[PDB]
This record gives C-alpha cells, structure tokens and sequence, in this order.
C-alpha cells in the first residue's frame, strides 16, 4: 500500500526529530559530567603532587569529607539519570503501525517480482548485505536461480570494497549450492582458500572431486 | 500574643 | 589517631584520584557511542529529507518500499538496541564498592568543627578563612558560598549560634559580592537571623528578617518572626 506508507514516512521524520532531542539531551549530560570530572581531576592531581599536606589543610579536609559523602553522590545520580526515556517511549508508541517481519519479505519478494517483471540484471537493479538478504529469500524458497544471481551480486559489490557486515564466507557457502560442478568446484576452492576453517566447505569439495 | 521562632532548621 | 586521620584522608585522596579514571573512561565510552548514534541519525536524516520532497513517486518503485520496511522493521531496532546500551557499569560498579571506605556525615562535621576550631584558636575573621590566608600557609584553598552556608549549618545543630552567626554571613557576603552558588540568600536569611535571635540581638534579627521578607513576602516562618520580634520589643519598654 501507498497511503499507508506517507503516514509511516511522517512518524519517522518525527522519530529522527525526537532522536534529535535525545541526542541534544545526552550532550548535555555528558558535558555536565565532563566538566565535573575535569574539576575532580584537577583536585586531585594537586593533591596527589602532595597528599599529606593537602589533606593536612583544614578546608581541603572539610572539601574532601563533603565531596565524597555528598558530592560524588550527586555525579552519581547524573551519572544514573537515563536520557532516553522520552524517546524510547515514543518509539515503543510509534511501534504498532511499524511493519514487522512478514512485511519487510513482503516488500522483498516483490522485488524478486519487479526484478523478474521487467527483467532487470543484477548488476543493473543495484544501480551488498540486502543484496545478501535477497539471494536467501529465493534459496528459502528452493529458488536456486535467484540464489546464484544474488549472491554473485553481493560477491561483485564485496570485491568493489563496500565494506559489509556481513562475511563473505556466509556468502560463497549457498552461492556453490546455488550453481548446484564446474562452477561450484570453482567457487566452493574459492571458499576454502580465504577460510580453510569451513567445515561443509572442505568436505563438499572432497566430495566434488570423485565425482 | 504571637509565637516564638521555628528552627530555621 | 591524629596521624591517622592524615592517613585515612591521603588514602581517600587515592581512592578519589582512581574514581576519577574510572569517571574518565566512562565518559569516553558515552561519547563514542553518542558519535556513532550522532552519525546514524544524520545519516537517517538525509534518507528522510530527500523522501519527504516526493514521498508517493519514491514509495512506489518498491525496491525503495523494501527498504523502508527493512529500516524501521531492522535498523531502527539495531538503533533502539544501540541507544538503550548502558555504558556506565563499570564505573557505577567501581563507585559502589569504593563507598565501603567512605567517610560518613560524622566525619564532615568532624572536619567542619576542626576548622571552627583552627578559626577559634588563631581568632581568625571569617572572609580571611575563607579566602584562604591562613596563618602562613601554602597553597590557597578556598569556600564556596555553599561551604560556607554548610559551616553555619553544622554550627547550628550544635546550637553554636556564634558561629552559626558568623558562617552564614561570610554565605551571605559571598552571595552579595556576587558569587554564583546552588545556595540562595533567602536560606541563610533564615539561618541567620535565628542565630542572631538566640544570641539576643533583638534589633538584628528584626532586620534580617525584613532583608528575607524583602526577598520572599510569602516566606511563613519570616512572616512569624517579624510579628513575634515587634511583639517582644514592644514589651521591653
């Protein structure tokens, strides 16, 4: 849907706005205790470049005694005051009309759709971890074909440094399925060689090999 | 007749 | 033990000194991830800027409807997780177990009677004390307009109106000259012109009171004050 989707757009523009104000409330907070702590840190380097004598000043006693008894607790509670009440709580409301995950494939599947409808390459739908996404969507589905296509895309998008969140061995693993032995003899001795550690990697490809 | 002082306190 | 009590302060100092570093790394930990939450909302914002100029011709083409519902259905909760992470543990827990070896209220006063006894003993002016010229010594140290106001508040629990008296007017002075404090003139007002009621200064405390009331007209205490004094004076004659 449509109309749907511009009210959703609205919330998140207003949740960027709230995270705004979060992030400008933390600021502050975290200003506050630097500034303390800089303080705190001054008193005690002049008192550590002679303990006795400091301590040994009346008022720096009666400062010291009142610091800690009253003063650190005050940090503390600073410290402990969480900023993010007001927005997280925000967030949760806001939560209810947000899609969950059987429309986030919805949405995924219907790309796989658009893909296929008007018949567009890999290389020219993504102009790398969605890309990874995608090619699990299809294999799920036993749909072998998109697997290979979309993982080879994410490998391509990889090499071309996107740096990703995702491995590339997780990657190159459903990819040799996916051709599935030419070609996943080829990518299965790719695998291997950047991570010897992959257990199904080594014994598929001695597998590959007497057949 | 008023009331004496509080401690402040 | 009177080297003991040195001993216990230098270690407290130590102690303080190490809550400091752990202070210190925490901070560092807040403003890393603040950075990193600070990078995706500007990040988020641009994605929202550009949508908001043409919401239906970009929710259409649903590549970009896949990724709007990827966003708040899976980054957003990545965010949440991200912003609701508390990075204060180690710090808090360090704190918790150095407050075993703090001082206690007992040991504030203790160390507030020291100093009226130091002031007592060389008969030193309030304002010299605090400005930190004692008897030679080096280096300077000085009170706060709010330390000051607490000097007067351990005296007065004693019952000690003289240095009630004077303490709360070395705060008062400070407020005047214009000293920024958390401690408002209108509480040592208060203080004040009790000790000064105590000590008998009929005509004192009467002023001081007005010098409150000026400040706070609706102060209840004052209020009683004021028609108690004008009362007694009246009635000495």
């Amino acid at each position: 849907s449509i109309g749907q989707m511009t009210d959703l757009i609205h919330t998140e523009k207003d949740l960027v706005t709230s995270l705004k104000d979060y992030i400008k409330a933390e600021e502050d907070k975290l200003e506050q205790i630097k500034k303390w702590a800089e303080k705190l840190d001054r008193l005690t380097s002049t008192a550590t470049k002679d303990p006795e004598g400091f301590v040994g000043h009346p008022v720096n006693a009666f400062k010291l005694m009142k610091r800690l008894n009253t003063e650190w607790s005050e940090l503390e509670n600073l410290v402990l005051k969480d900023m993010s009440d007001g927005f997280i709580s925000n967030l949760t409301i806001q939560r209810q009309y947000f899609p969950n995950d059987e429309d986030q494939v919805g949405a995924a599947k219907a790309l796989l759709r658009l893909q296929d409808t008007y018949n567009l390459d890999t290389d020219t739908i993504s102009k790398a971890e969605d890309c990874f996404e995608l090619g699990k969507v299809a294999y799920t589905e036993a749909d072998y074909y998109h697997t290979e296509l979309w993982m080879e895309q994410a490998l391509r998008q990889l090499d071309e440094g996107e740096i990703s969140t995702i491995d590339k061995v997780s990657v190159l693993d459903y990819l040799s399925y996916a051709v599935y032995l030419d070609k996943a003899l080829l990518l299965t001795k790719k695998l291997l060689e950047l991570d010897p550690e992959h257990q199904r990697a080594n014994g598929n490809l001695k597998y590959f090999e007497y057949i | 007749p008023p009331g004496p002082p509080g401690p402040p306190g």
